[PDB]
């Protein structure tokens, strides 16, 4: 099964997103059609920033990536999406359930005679957690779209949900914006640094109906905003979900299925 | 053994249902028939509809409660379904039975001497098993020319509460499946659990991955037809405030969306071609 | 070791049972005789149904498969059963046993002096359970018969035995027959949907004494019946074991050991 | 190395005992003799007989308590039994010895002062091992021309009660092996534990799977005889009501059923043929 | 596929920083470009400075709090960074939720009767995860021609105390990272935890082991330049006695030492040669 | 990839240190330069000794190896250190953290009614310990130096730190020096016997600029000293860290990269 | 690579010490010297002597407390010891530090209201490690022409008591290593623990399994000499009754038995021949 590989790499200065894309043309002679494996990698900066509100400098704002956006799409009618990873799965958990009884007797030199009776129940559920969960948000024959969503985080007082409004806020350790929020060592890599996507799509292409197709690969972020300020000897914290949505870069690749040539057509934004 | 591959796809953009079919035609010299391994994948959207947050005393949401997939040949043709995956699981669990006994005595010295004797018998049982939000079992209509699966909502945990299902019934609070608070001082449309707390398959997309093995007589037709159906059953989950507490109810398959596609199978040339499609919208 | 494969598939509309049979003729040149590996698969519907009693509509009946029946038999004197799977096995269990003592002393500023003495014993037995247990019910040189029997089930208040008469019954959630019994999500797949058998037999055949043999493969069910009704503000539950026995379909296959040909002769019922 | 395979079978339809013998003849050039690997499988029914439910004050049942298999050659021939499986187990178990000590003191302050000192020494032992309903050990009659096995009832659990065996003896209640209730207000024939609660081998069928390796001199007879015996020992388990409580008793090998088959082994042509059979019914 | 290997090195003896670069040039006929796998190893000293033991009321030490590595090509050349290791971890942990309930009653008998009952509801959660003294995450400046990593002080345990970090803040005692005793009757320069109790990377040497994969156009220059930077950020940790208790403070990147080296890469002949170096000492 | 092996072995009587060195010339035709894998093994005696102080015979001294010294160095500008093992690593630990609550009620026939409320927290950290930790103390293109340092030791009543001043001292079991210190069976092998080093370095060598290089391999010890004596019916223990440092033997090897010849040039001390 | 094997043996029937030496001569074309892998096995009896049961107030036994093996070449020859096994262990153990905190309050209702508050802080440490009756470490005399090992009594458990060693010292009861009872009303020669309770190596036979790798110069002598020594140190363990309690004492290497054998190694023909032997009996 002969493979013909091509690579393309490009960065959006504006959004601080880097697409690292591998294109593997698969010449499977047992297969009815042209085939292409697209490996979608790279780096999407978290772009986590801390600032003072303009109009209200006393109010402190942390902007951070709640969700990372990844998709691959086409308009070419000759092209089909025939496989993709990862896919959505049915969640699983280990369960342990216990039922018990105790029946006791006793004698004392009071003198007294004592009886006793007892019943116990317990259930334990056990499961794996990820900082960010990866979900297929839509897919069809022409494309697929994923969302990598903030889920749950390890904190010194247990796990905390990403949807908890007091998240990342802290009792200020100084006057600056940063000090109103938890330090770097309490932030997950996907917020402290960013996301390294790893997605894959297999695409077929009908023969004898044209040599060229166009692929749109979109990387991006949905930023949340967390606000903190001090009033009346107490800390007030608030949260804006979907504060800045679809902060996305779209790169258009042109694929020639016959010459096995791959060109970058355009990028938005730069 | 010789192997021939191809693929076919079909979209229902309206229902957000999509079929990816992968075909492996196997010519096996030790076998008197043609073999076809057929992998069914793609997308079936849950059809999830958020509740209206403005709803006050009464509210409702729709959720993807069951997914049905089926693969069939025609009654008049020579094509049989000889094998498939997954099959119905004869479930296994681990049991621990413990019997325990303690006996003891105490003594105390003061002005006056005192004493005592304590004795007790403990017994218990622990069971260990796997719990899944949705369960996959075969369709009862499965036969020699048809295999189908039901991927159905099974064990759904609210928070520490549950597990709940499509028919969960508390005598007072009804079906608490997605009920947030029994006595919550909030809008009905805001008294559902958080979307993110709902199982992936109820609110997002199901990605099926089924397999079938079909056989075809060499003296049969060069071409035959295989019918693949992707379907979602949407349940109406609703809650209401009676003045004192909140109660819930789940109405099953209150909405249905079905995507049937028929494919022309060319057994001679090892090609496959989408022939017909059928998009059926049912509503109660 | 050359193999010659044949397949047959057939369904009994009447009983909702499907036989998926693979026949593998084994040409082992190190072996003294003809050989045949019969792989017995398919689907046996549970046929679980809920209804109102005719004479007494207030009485609610759940009919369900207690046991699944599988067998393979022959009359050909030239044929021997030389292997089969699964076979009956000796059950095994992990045991953990503990013996201990405690000897305590104490002082109080009453003042008083206290003594203490204690003895503890505990035993834990640990083992695997299946929803349905598979047993060889009879076998000889001309055939073998299995029964796949309801054993034990996971319930939210511990495991329950299949022979528990109150099984599956519940406090009615409505007037219909179905509502008097536990929901689908509390039923095992072997009751909610049905059974996918997986059985194997190896058969030998003497040479030079005839080319043809007849095999009878029987799939089926033994249905139990569970009754529920409301009297005096209370639920009365009863159970009939072996309510409907040997609900079986028999398929006759003709095997030509020389031409390696396999034909379906007949089916009862249709 | 050259390998030749064959099979032979023999049925006792009356006793529901059946023998499947699988033969692997090995010509090994590095070895001065003929080798025969012989797998013994098939069926030995337990001979289980249900109790009469109509029995009132006294009742009895029969159960398969032990299975005996043996494989032999003849004293006058050149055929030896050189190896076999399974062999007797030098059993292993895991042990945990724990010694523990706690010491502490307490204080309480009010108008008037109070105090105390508490100290305890714990010690214990835990043992971990495998428990099987039936146990397989070699027959004492095993020798250079004979191997035999006894698959005997070993550790049988009533419910949480047991383990019981063929000789279990309580001074008052006797052998409680299959006794349901000590003080049960029921018919004797209904005061046995449920059939399904009984171990598989006591009530159903034993499926042996034994192996033997036999050697034969090249200068010996072209043909020799191997004798294979399948046998069940059935125990009489009985219970009775003395007016106050129930008691039980187990009578061993109160019934016996034996199936002996002799096979002609053709070492030259690597064929095997059933020669003679012997069906022996013993009753006390 | 053809593979060509070489190595290059560069030392900053002054900073005790050293670069070992290992190069694998891959000619892959299925690929339209030149490939370069580049492993970056060697040494970056922590720059650790012991505190003065003679310091009385106030004292300070310097420790290696963060290490930065980066690999780059030039904006004007055809050389891209297509892959690397390690990548940012989407962290995983295990959760165990337990809900429990006990209910019971007691009785006692004398001249006069007595009684009671006890009932309790337990619930709990356990989380299981990996904890590392220093954490490695990607530099935000990473792009199509540059990859960089920050190996930063993460979770540092004093003794049973912590975990602490660069920004740990107690309202009274400040940053207790390396503070030995809150109320210690000792010299400030002797009230730091033992050197050996400090994490390896804070006091000793970091040994990086990073990987990068670079691509080069075949129509591009025969020779190009890759820039590799090894850097340490040293933090000023200080403690002081206010008369009543000890308090601590950590000042980040109060000192910096950077070792930048540029290598000439000969894509045609598969040779590599150290071209330029840059040793930068920053101090606050 | 052809390998050309040479070995050298030598002992310093004075220090009781033995160098067992394997030299593997690696002729990798895919590689730009000459290559040499130096495997540094052998035996460094602990030289643990027990003595009476000269001036004060009542004071008992145990001298023991706190650290073992290992290094390899060169002056040849044509030679580069391109790999070495082991390297310094980031320590890792398993953490388990638990948060819980209890809410109880109770009733008594006094009569009384009782309530209860409770909160629990626990954290468990779990990690591996070595008697001696191996650290890279310095390395560059011309060499590398390791220190194998006393870390932690198993004793009754828990683990003890190597830096604990009362270490190894005991209530005297006699008048001799040895009796004031723990027996051999309570000492780790690295103190009771000594250290068997296992270190590796890969070295490159530029071609056409000279055939010969010189390598200095240094094995050695840093001895601590523990003092014990009896005063006032009580034991006084003291400790001198770095009592005897750099008790080292240095062996000079000459390597001819063309003839693949390896000679011992010198040894200090003998 | 070419391999040549041989074996040599040597017995000291008197001491019940026996040497089995297995030799692998390796001709390796990539190596400028001759290689010899030498496995040393066989038997060294413990020299165990049972105590006299008739002994009343005082008694003694002898036990194998340490085993020494060594392999050597001659100072004048070209044969070096380049490698061996086993080597000294840098021991590893697992540590678990747990910190815990509980806080709670209670309330109760009567005529008068009552209350309370409970709070506590737990901490602990668990260590996990392997314990062996006898320990193997290298001889301090090991050098470039000699390797030796000491297999010494290490951690010996009486019953639940111990672990004890050669120098164990209780201020009153002395060394309790094999002392059965502190206050036993029995004969001294019957107040030792049961023989079977003693570790295997103290009372039975040590079976060494050591390995060494030796190198030989090609320009050296065709023939050289290797010296292999097997040795046992026997300790005198004694107990005595002082009138009130039993006390014990262990005297080390109170007896010694040594078996030294010299073998002629023919490097050219790959033969080995026992040359000389030396049997030394030491007694204190």
């Amino acid at each position: 099964a002969e493979i013909i590989k091509r690579t393309q790499d490009i960065t959006s200065k504006r959004l601080a997103i880097t697409q690292n894309i591998q294109f593997d043309f698969v010449k499977d002679k047992k297969y009815n059609k042209d085939a292409l494996v697209v490996k979608m990698q790279g780096f999407i900066s978290s772009r986590t920033t801390y600032s003072d509100l303009k109009k209200y400098p006393y109010i402190k704002r942390m902007i951070w990536p709640f969700q990372y956006n990844i998709s691959l799409k086409t308009k070419d009618s000759n092209v089909d999406l025939i496989n993709y990873l990862p896919k959505n799965k049915i969640d699983s958990a280990d369960v342990s359930q216990k039922l018990g009884y105790n029946i006791g007797g006793n004698f004392q030199s009071a003198p007294s005679i004592g009886g006793s009776g007892s019943f116990n129940y317990s259930k334990t559920i056990s499961y794996n957690q990820k900082n960010y969960v990866t979900e297929v948000e839509s897919q069809n024959s022409k494309g697929v779209k994923w969302g990598v969503k903030a889920n749950s985080f390890v904190t010194p007082n247990g796990q905390v949900s990403a949807y908890d409004q007091y998240l990342f806020a802290q009792d200020p350790t100084g006057p600056a914006a940063r000090d109103y929020f938890v330090p770097d060592n309490q932030l997950p890599p996907l917020i402290q640094s960013g996301f390294n996507p790893s997605f894959i799509t297999t695409l077929s292409h009908e023969r004898g109906k044209g040599d060229k197709s166009e692929f749109e690969i979109t990387y991006g972020r949905n930023m949340d905003a967390t606000y903190a300020y001090v009033t009346r000897h107490r800390l007030a914290v608030d949260r804006k979900h979907d504060a800045f949505k679809n902060r996305n870069v779209t790169v258009k690749y042109e694929v020639n299925w016959k010459t096995h040539e791959v060109k970058i057509k355009s990028i938005t934004p730069k | 053994v010789t192997l021939y591959k191809t693929t076919a796809t079909a979209d229902s953009d309206k229902f957000k249902i999509s079929q990816i079919l992968t075909f492996n035609f196997i010519k096996d010299k030790s076998y008197d028939k043609d073999t076809l391994v057929l992998k069914a994948t793609g997308n079936i959207n849950s059809g999830f509809v958020k509740p209206n947050p403005n709803d006050y005393d009464f509210s409702k949401l729709y959720w993807g409660a069951k997914y049905n997939v089926s693969i069939s040949s025609q009654s008049n043709d020579s094509v049989n379904v000889v094998d498939y995956a997954p099959k119905n699981q004869n479930e296994e669990f681990q049991v621990q039975n413990t019997l325990g006994y303690t006996f003891g005595g105490d003594i105390s010295i003061s002005n006056g001497l005192s004493g005592g004797l304590n004795g007790n018998t403990a017994f218990s049982e622990t069971i260990n098993y796997k719990q899944e939000s949705y369960r996959t079992t075969l369709s009862r209509n499965t036969n020699y020319k048809n295999v189908g699966w039901g991927v159905e909502a099974h064990k759904i945990m609210n928070n520490g509460w549950g597990p709940y299902g499509r028919d969960s019934f508390h005598p007072t609070y009804g079906n608490e499946l997605f009920l947030a608070g029994r006595q919550s001082s909030a809008y009905a449309g805001q008294n559902f659990i958080a979307q993110h707390q709902m199982p992936l398959l109820s609110r997002s997309n199901f990605n099926p991955e089924f397999l079938s093995v079909l056989s075809h007589r060499q003296d049969g037709a060069k071409k035959s037809k295989i019918t693949v159906t992707y379907q979602r059953e949407m349940d109406l989950y609703q809650i209401c405030w009676n003045g004192f507490y909140w109660a819930g109810a789940n109405y099953k398959n209150f909405k249905t969306r079905t995507f049937k596609s028929t494919y022309e199978i060319d057994w001679e040339n090892h090609k496959v071609k989408l022939l017909d499609t059928k998009e059926t919208e049912n509503n109660k």
